């Protein structure tokens, strides 16, 4: 995702 | 009506993330009144005043000063500075976007990062121990489809809040002129970060996430976090972060 921080 | 009884005591609410309600709850249990305060993680910095159901309505910018028997004791601060819950929407980043942060004004201030080419960045104001709240990431509320579908030149400071929100500063939002109520956006990245993206409920900004220390900071040490972008959807991410993403493993090797 272009987004920092998601949780994979 | 007064007695030593639960029904005229006091209760302190806690977040996870180590900030508080505070006040005499009502019949059902609720954080309403004229006498409510949320306390920041400093269990120190208080906004107090006009909460219903644990939502800010008008509050004062207060110090926690002692508390005896449980009930806290708050002195107003000078100014007249009053907050409300104000959670940000797809459209409006704040009704007050160039009011500060009360408890972040203390702690960090923004200045020429010291990585090179990489614009300003986030610095300690004062030493910090380790695990401490610095900043607020808030921003406009939207979709991981919207920021998915668009190119990396509008994503620069996208922060993923959970599966179905992000968190944005947009143009002209991403400078200090146009917006200053929080800064976390402002915090530049490292592999080799101090501190960690965490989330927060705040009073005002609502759940957002924050910055907070792992480890003890020196006065006017820039904050850095990792952005921490799919390295294995090559990876997904600036170009610039792909070359420090080699230069790191070159590095661990
Ligand atoms: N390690 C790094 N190397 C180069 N640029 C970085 C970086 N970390 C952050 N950036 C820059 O910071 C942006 C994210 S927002 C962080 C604050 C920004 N430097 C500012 O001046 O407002 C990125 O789009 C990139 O321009």
């Amino acid at each position: 995702s272009k987004s920092k921080d998601r949780k994979y | 009506g007064y007695k030593d009884n639960i029904r005229h005591g006091v209760c302190w609410i806690y977040y996870p993330d180590g900030g508080s309600l505070v006040g005499e709850v009502n019949e059902d249990g609720e954080m309403t009144g004229e006498k409510i305060a949320y306390v920041y993680p400093d269990e120190r910095t208080a906004l107090y005043g006009k909460f219903i159901d644990g939502e800010m309505i008008e509050g004062k910018l207060a110090t926690l000063m002692s508390t005896e028997e449980g009930r806290p004791h708050f002195e107003l601060m000078p100014g007249n500075s009053v907050y409300h819950f104000d959670k940000s929407t797809s459209s409006c980043i704040s009704t007050n976007a160039l009011l500060p942060d009360p408890y972040e004004s203390e702690r960090v201030y923004v200045a020429e990062s010291l990585i090179s080419s990489a614009g300003e960045g986030l610095f300690s104001k004062v030493a910090v121990g380790p695990n401490t709240v610095m900043s607020f990431a808030n921003g406009v509320r939207i979709t991981h489809q919207e920021v998915d579908s668009r190119d990396w030149a509008l994503n620069g400071n996208t922060l993923s809040l959970d599966e179905e929100t992000v968190i944005d500063v947009p143009e002209p939002y991403n400078h200090v002129s146009k917006y200053c109520a929080s800064l976390g956006h402002k915090a530049n990245h490292s592999f080799t970060p101090n501190c960690i993206y965490d989330m927060f409920v705040h009073p005002r900004f609502g759940p957002i996430k924050c910055i907070r220390t792992l480890r003890a900071v020196e006065a006017d040490e820039e904050l850095t976090v990792a952005y921490g972008y799919d390295h294995s959807p090559g990876p997904e991410a600036p170009e610039w972060y792909q070359v420090e993403l080699k230069a790191f493993q070159a590095t661990q090797q």
